[PDB]
C-alpha cells in the first residue's frame, strides 16, 4: 500500500498538504499517481491525475507534485467543503496494476 | 454526465457465489476500459480487476485471481463480475469504475475517471 | 521415400514428410506463363498462411476450436486410419469456413498483443 | 465493407481492415510483364518489412521513438480525426528517414540476441 | 561502404553489412526470363531458410553442432582472419551435409513444440 | 499382454550412482510415453520422471531434477534411468510404467496403463 | 499431495466409498484423476481413469466421480478379493505433473 | 601493457550519489567487455556489474540492480559507473577490469584479465 | 559464495594447495573457475583461468584442477614471494554471473 496515515487539518483559507509515500519503483518510476476525494457515504471522485493534472470541474484549489518516491496533494484556499477523506493511488507496473494508499480524513477549522 | 449503476450483491454465505453487474450510459461504453474497486469497511480502496475495452484482456489482483471473472458486453453496455468461493474478507462495497488501461492509440490513463455508487457484498 | 511417397499412407506418417513435399513446389511465352503462375500460386499460399499467424512453420496450430459439424470423426482412430487424400474430401465443403475463422482469430490476437505492449 | 472500403475512414477504424487490403495485393507480353512486376513489387515490400524485424505481422511495433519533428500532431488527433490518405501526406518527406532508422534498430537487436544466446 | 564493399573484409567485419547485400537482390523475352528466374532463385533461398526454422532473420543460430571434420580452423582464425570468399572454398564440399542437418534438426523441433503445447 | 521388466538396482552408498533399466514387450514400445514411479517404504507412490515416445522430451519431479536422467531406445525396446548423487531418501522400489503424456494426435492419457514389478534401490 | 489416508472397511456385499480430497486447481481443474489398486507386494493396476472410465478387465463393481475439488471411488458388491490399498492420483498442470495421494487400505468382513 | 585507471569516488553521505570512471589504454577498448568489481574491507571480492563491448548489454548483481548504471564510450576509451542511493554497505574499493562475457565469435572468457587499481568509495 | 577461508601455509620450496569448494551446479557444470593473486594493497592479477590455464607471464609454479564440485590451486616451487591472498571465482550460469569465494591467505615459512 501507499503510506499516508496521519489525519490532516488546517485553518480555513490556509493551505494544507497531504503526503503519499511510496516504496521505490512504484511511484519513483511512474508518473501515474492520482488522487481521489471520498465523502463518507458517496462514491469518490477524481481530483488529480498523472501527477499534476486535474479534470474539468476541479478548481485550482487542488494541485500536487512528486519527488523521489514521495507524492503530495496540496489544498490551497481551504474550505469547509473540502472535508472529505483523501486517497492517493499509483500504477504498479503490470504486476499488481494499482496500489492504493490508506486514506486520511481532512478537518478544516 | 456519466451513469454507472451497480446492481446485484447481497448476503451470501462463505463458499458461495454471486454476480454483480453495472449498467452504463452517457459515455460510449465501448470506448473505455473498466474496473472493479473494492471498499472494505476499514480499507477504503482496493483494486480488484480490470478489463480492456473490447472485453478480451483481463487482469486480477492476486487475492481473487483463481476465483473471480470479469466480463463485458458492448451491446448491452454492461460490465459484470462473477464471484465464486466467497470468503469473509471479501465483504465490501464493490464499485464500478471507468478507467485504467487504454487502447495504445489513445493517451493511456492509468487512473479512474468515473465511479458508480457501489453494490454491497457481505459474505 | 521421396516426393509424394507418403501419399498412400496415413495422416500420421505423412505428417513427417512435409519437408519433402515443400521443397518440390518451387522451381516460349506459354512456358514462361506457367512459371509465373507457379510463383503466384506459391505466394498466395504463403500469404494466406502468414495472415493466419503461421509464418515460417510447416506445422502450426491455433485457437480456433474444431467444430463437430466439420466431419467429426473421432481423432486417434481416424488420424491414423485415414490418408490425406481421403481427409481432403471429408472436409472439402468446410475449408472456406475454417479459413475465415483462422483469419479472425488472429486479427484479434494482433490487437491484444499491441495493447499489452502498451502497458507501461 | 470490402477492398478500400475503409479508405475514407479514420486511421484507427481503418487499421481493422488490413487483412482485406492484404489479400487483394496478390493475384501477351505486356500483360505477362505486368504480372512479373507485380510480383517483384510484392516481394520488395515483404523483404523490407522482414529487414525491419517485422515478419508475418500485419501490425508490429519497434524501438524507434517518434521524433516530434515528424509531424507529431498529438496522438488522438491522428488516430481518431484523420484518414490514412491524409497521414500519407503529413509525413511524406520522412519515410526514408524512418525506414533507415527501422533497419538500423534491428541490426543492433540481432547482434544483442546473438550475444545473449552465447552465454552459458 | 555499399554493395559488396565488405567483400575483402574479414568475416566478422563483413557480418555487419548483411542488410546492404540483401537489399540488392531484388529488382524482350530473354530479359523477361532473366527477371522471372531472379524471382525463382530468391524464393528458393527464402524457402530454405524457412524450412531450417530461420525466417525473418539475417542471422540465426541453431542446434546443429559444428563437426570438426568440416574444416576446423579454430574460431578467431576464421572470424578475424578470413574473408567470406575464402570460407566459401574451405567448406564447399560440406554444404549439402550441413543443409541436410539443418532441416532435420528443425523437424525434430517442430514435433517437440507441437507435443508440449498439448499439455494442459 | 504387457511385459515391463525391471533390472538393475541394489545397494549403493550415499553419494554414489546406479542405472536402472526396463525391457519391454507385448506392446509397441515406440507408441507409448513412459514414466518412472517410486514406492518408498511407507509412502507407496511418488512420480519421478516422464519421457515422451520419441525420447526427446523429459520431465522430472523437482527432487531429482538436478540428479537423474531418463532415456529411451526404440530399437531395443528399452527404458532407462541413470541416477547420480544418491541419498538415503531415495531408497524405494522403482517402477517402470507406460502412460502419462502423449503425441497430441492420440487422446492423451494422463494416467498410467501398465506397470512392471519394480527394481529395488537401497542407498 | 492428495488426501485419503483413513482406513476403510465394510461388510461383504455392501458398498464402500474411498474419498480423494485435492487442493484447488489439481483435481478442480483437471479431469485426470485416476485410481490404482495396490496389493501388498505386487505392482499396482489401473482401476479408474479420467474421472469415470475403467479399462477393460475392470468390472462394473468399480466406478467413481468428482465434484468441487474432491474425487471418490465407489466399490459396489464388495468382495474379500477387493482387499487392496487404493490410491488416487491426478494431473497437476505441467509444473509437477502428477500428484499421488496418501492412499488407504480396504478391509472386507 | 594495459592501462586501466580509475577516478572519481570520495565520501558521500547515505542516499547520495557519485560517478566513477575508468580511462583505458594499451588494448583496443572496443574489443573487450568490461566490469566493475567491489573490494570491501573484509570481503575481498564481489562482482557488481558487466557491460559488453558494444555498450548494449548490461548485467547487475541484485544488490545494486535498482540503483546503479553502467556505460561505455568507445570514442573516449572510457568506462563509467553511476551510483545512486548510496548505502553504507557500498563502501569499498571499486576496480575497473576487462573480461567476462564476449562477442560469440571470440572464445568467451568468463574471467577477468586486467585490473585497474581502484577508486575508493565511502558512503 | 565459494568456500576457501582457512589459512594456508608451508615451507619454502615445498608444494602447498588451496581448495575452493562450490555447491553443485556452479562449478560442477561450468569449467570457468579462475584464480587471482591479491597482494596486500595492490590490484589482484589473474593466475589461472578456465580450469587449468595460465596467462602468459605466469610460471609453471602455479597450476590447478577441478573434480566434482570442488576446485583447487597448486603452488609447487613455493616462494616467499607467494605470500598473497588467493581467491577462486566461478561463472554462475547467467543468473548472478560471477561468484567469488571467501578467499584466504598464504604464509611461506
Ligand atoms: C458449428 O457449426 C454449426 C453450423 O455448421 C453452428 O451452428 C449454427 O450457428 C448459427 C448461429 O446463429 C445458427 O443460426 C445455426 O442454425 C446453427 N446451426 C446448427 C446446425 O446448429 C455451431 O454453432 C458451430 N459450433 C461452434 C462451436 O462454433
Ligand atoms: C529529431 O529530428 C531533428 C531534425 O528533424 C534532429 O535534430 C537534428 O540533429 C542533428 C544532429 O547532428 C543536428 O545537426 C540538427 O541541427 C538537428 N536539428 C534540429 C532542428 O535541431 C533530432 O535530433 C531528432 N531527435 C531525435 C530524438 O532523434
Ligand atoms: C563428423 O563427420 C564425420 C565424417 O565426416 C563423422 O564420422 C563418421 O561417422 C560415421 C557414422 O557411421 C562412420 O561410419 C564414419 O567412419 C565416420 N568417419 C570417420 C572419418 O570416422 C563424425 O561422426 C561426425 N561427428 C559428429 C560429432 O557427428
Ligand atoms: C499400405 O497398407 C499396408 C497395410 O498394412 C501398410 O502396411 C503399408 O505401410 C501401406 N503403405 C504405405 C505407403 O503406407
Ligand atoms: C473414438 O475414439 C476412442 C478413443 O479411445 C476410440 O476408443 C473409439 O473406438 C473411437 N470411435 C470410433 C472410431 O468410432
Ligand atoms: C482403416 O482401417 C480399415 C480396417 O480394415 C482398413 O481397411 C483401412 O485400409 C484403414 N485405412 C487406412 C488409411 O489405412
Ligand atoms: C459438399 O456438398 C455436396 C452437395 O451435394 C455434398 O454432396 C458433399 O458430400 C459435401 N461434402 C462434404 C464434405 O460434406
Ligand atoms: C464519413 O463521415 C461521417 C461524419 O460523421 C462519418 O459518420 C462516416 O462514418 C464517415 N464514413 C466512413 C466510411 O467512416
Ligand atoms: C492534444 O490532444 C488532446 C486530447 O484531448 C487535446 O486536449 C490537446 O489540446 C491536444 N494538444 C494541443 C496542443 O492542442
Ligand atoms: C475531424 O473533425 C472534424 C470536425 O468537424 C471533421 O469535420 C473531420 O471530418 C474529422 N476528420 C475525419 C477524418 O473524420
Ligand atoms: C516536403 O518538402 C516539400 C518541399 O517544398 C514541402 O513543401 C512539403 O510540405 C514537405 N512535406 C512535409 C511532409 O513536410
Ligand atoms: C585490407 O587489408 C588491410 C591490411 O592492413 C586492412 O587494414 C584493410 O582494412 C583491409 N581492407 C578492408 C576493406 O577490410
Ligand atoms: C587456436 O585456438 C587457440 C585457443 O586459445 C589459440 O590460442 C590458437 O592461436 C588458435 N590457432 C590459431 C592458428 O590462431
Ligand atoms: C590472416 O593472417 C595471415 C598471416 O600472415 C595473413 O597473411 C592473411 O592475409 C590474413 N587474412 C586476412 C583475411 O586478412
Ligand atoms: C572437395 O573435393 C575435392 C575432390 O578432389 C577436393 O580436392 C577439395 O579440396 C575438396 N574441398 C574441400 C573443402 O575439402
Amino acid at each position: 500500500a501507499l503510506t499516508q496515515p496521519p489525519s490532516v487539518s488546517g485553518s480555513p483559507g490556509q493551505s494544507v498538504t497531504i503526503s503519499c509515500t511510496g516504496t521505490s519503483s512504484d511511484i519513483g518510476s511512474y508518473n501515474y499517481v492520482s488522487w481521489y476525494q471520498q465523502h463518507p457515504g458517496k462514491a469518490p471522485k477524481l481530483m488529480i491525475y498523472d501527477v499534476t493534472q486535474r479534470p474539468s470541474g476541479v478548481s485550482d484549489r487542488f494541485s500536487g507534485s512528486k519527488s523521489g518516491n514521495t507524492a503530495s496533494l496540496t489544498i490551497s484556499g481551504l474550505q469547509a467543503d473540502d472535508e472529505a477523506d483523501y486517497y492517493c493511488s499509483a500504477y504498479a507496473g503490470r504486476q499488481t496494476f494499482y496500489i492504493f494508499g490508506g486514506g486520511t480524513r481532512l478537518t478544516v477549522l | 454526465e456519466v451513469q454507472l449503476v451497480e446492481t446485484g450483491g447481497g448476503l451470501v454465505q462463505p463458499g458461495g457465489s454471486l454476480k454483480l453487474s453495472c449498467r452504463a450510459s452517457g459515455y460510449t461504453f465501448s470506448s473505455f476500459a473498466m474496473s472493479w474497486v473494492r471498499q472494505a469497511p476499514g480499507k477504503g480502496l482496493e483494486w480488484v480487476s480490470l478489463i480492456n475495452d473490447r472485453g478480451g484482456l483481463t487482469f486480477y489482483v492476486d487475492s481473487v485471481k483463481g476465483r473471480f471473472t470479469i466480463s463485458r458486453d458492448n451491446s448491452k453496455n454492461t460490465l459484470s463480475l462473477q464471484m465464486h468461493s466467497l470468503r469473509d474478507g471479501d465483504t465490501a462495497v464493490y464499485y464500478c469504475a471507468t478507467g485504467g488501461m487504454s487502447s495504445a492509440l489513445q493517451s493511456s490513463k492509468y487512473y479512474f475517471d468515473f465511479w458508480g455508487q457501489g453494490a454491497l457484498v457481505t459474505v | 521415400l521421396g516426393f509424394l511417397g507418403a501419399a498412400g499412407s496415413t495422416m500420421g506418417a505423412a505428417s513427417m514428410t512435409l519437408t519433402v513435399q515443400a521443397r518440390n513446389l518451387l522451381s516460349g511465352i506459354k512456358q514462361l506463363q506457367a512459371r509465373v503462375l507457379a510463383v503466384e500460386h506459391y505466394l498466395r499460399d504463403q500469404q494466406l498462411l502468414g495472415i493466419w499467424g503461421c509464418s515460417g512453420k510447416l506445422i502450426c496450430c491455433t485457437n480456433v476450436p474444431w467444430n463437430s459439424s466439420w466431419s467429426n470423426r473421432n481423432l486417434s482412430e481416424i488420424w491414423d486410419n485415414m490418408t490425406w487424400l481421403q481427409w481432403d474430401k471429408e472436409i472439402s465443403n468446410y475449408t472456406q469456413i475454417i479459413y475465415g475463422l483462422l483469419e479472425e482469430s488472429q486479427n484479434q490476437q494482433e490487437k491484444n498483443e499491441q495493447d499489452l505492449l502498451a502497458l507501461d
